[PDB]
């Protein structure tokens, strides 16, 4: 499911934003 | 009366905006407790006024730092926007001051913690906890973009949860005064709107793409457009094929669509009624928009409060000593603080 894929993904932590 | 709410707000911020406050503290008026946060020049503390025993927000940012990443105007951009702007969804700036080695900016302090723990822990809000918070974040960006501020960073990162519950915008660091249009890739991967992303030029609009990305992020669990590297991120964003959980309402998906939408011409929030193309959406049915405003909604979710001075809601981080130089660094690129 694209909820365990999120869950396993490396962008489940704060995000940076770019600049 | 909403016309006239927001031309005495802009008589207001433009009085600060062209006379800003500038050096209404010193640190020593400070006692640091803990980190709450971080980012690229330095950190956000826990800090405690000393004369009055009051907790606050204190940001100390790093001059040099700021410097060598190309970011002053970033930076007074944030300061003079967050000392003119009042809106009871805004984190409020109550100090600030520079020193040597440092800028500070002093905030209050928003003890319930970052929506993003609450939902990560939580995994996703229902509709109408979601629809909540959207409403909140509608009624900010049409006070900000009725200012001519561009936010450029809505996330729930930067969504602080406050003691009755309700939203308290954080990190001005990417917004920007503008009319017309600018060009600066920026903001987080996940949240960018298409256009930014194709260096097209872009306005005020980002931000309700922004929005469209927020509320479906608390309403799924997980972004619209997500992958391990943020040049997949991109790609799928361009491509613009947004999947749906099945849990999610015929109207939100209806909403989303407008929002996460590529075409400026059918983009909700840009159009000719404006936000009321938002406000007045099946989704938003339910909303008291006057209720949001005025606080008196039950807020959904009100986070444990374990008395002042209790960081229990946020995460830890490494503390690191203040270290204030005895010569002036960067003085003149940072006068106007
Ligand atoms: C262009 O890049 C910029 C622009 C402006 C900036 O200030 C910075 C920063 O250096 C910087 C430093 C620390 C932080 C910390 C922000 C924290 C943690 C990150 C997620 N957002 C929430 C924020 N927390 C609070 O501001 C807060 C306020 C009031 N009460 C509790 C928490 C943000 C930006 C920056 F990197």
């Amino acid at each position: 499911t694209t909820y365990a894929d999120f869950i396993a993904s490396g962008r489940t932590g704060r995000r940076n934003a770019i600049h | 009366s909403v016309k006239e709410f927001l031309a005495k707000a802009k008589e207001d911020f433009l009085k600060k905006w062209e006379n800003p406050a500038q050096n209404t503290a010193h640190l020593d008026q400070f006692e640091r407790i803990k980190t709450l946060g971080t980012g690229s020049f330095g950190r956000v503390m826990l800090v405690k006024h000393m004369e009055t025993g009051n907790h606050y927000a204190m940001k100390i940012l790093d001059k040099q730092k700021v410097v060598k990443l190309k970011q002053i105007e970033h930076t007074l951009n944030e300061k003079r926007i967050l000392q003119a702007v009042n809106f009871p969804f805004l984190v409020k700036l109550e100090f600030s001051f520079k020193d040597n080695s440092n800028l500070y900016m002093v905030m209050e302090y928003v003890p319930g913690g970052e929506m993003f723990s609450h939902l990560r822990r939580i995994g996703r809000f229902s509709e109408p906890h979601a629809r909540f918070y959207a409403a909140q974040i509608v009624l900010t960006f049409e006070y900000l973009h009725s200012l001519d501020l561009i936010y450029r960073d809505l996330k729930p990162e930067n969504l602080l949860i406050d003691q009755q519950g309700y939203i308290q915008v954080t990190d001005f660091g990417f917004a920007k005064r503008v009319k017309g249009r600018t060009w600066t890739l920026c903001g987080t991967p996940e949240y960018l709107a298409p256009e930014i992303i194709l260096s097209k030029g872009y306005n005020k609009a980002v931000d309700w793409w922004a929005l469209g990305v927020l509320i479906y992020e608390m309403a799924a669990g997980y972004p619209p457009f997500f992958a391990d590297q943020p040049i997949q991120i991109y790609e799928k964003i361009v491509s613009g094929k947004v999947r749906f959980p099945s849990h999610f309402s015929s109207d939100l998906k209806d909403l989303l669509r407008n929002l996460l939408q590529v075409d400026l011409t059918k983009r909700f929030g840009n159009l000719k009624n404006g936000v009321n193309d938002i406000k007045n959406h099946k989704w938003f049915a339910t909303t008291d928009w006057i209720a949001i405003y005025q606080r008196k909604v039950e807020a959904p979710f009100i986070p444990k409060f374990k008395g002042p001075g209790d960081t229990s809601n946020f995460d830890d981080y490494e503390e690191e000593e203040i270290r204030v130089s005895i010569n002036e660094k960067c003085g003149k690129e940072f006068s106007e603080f």
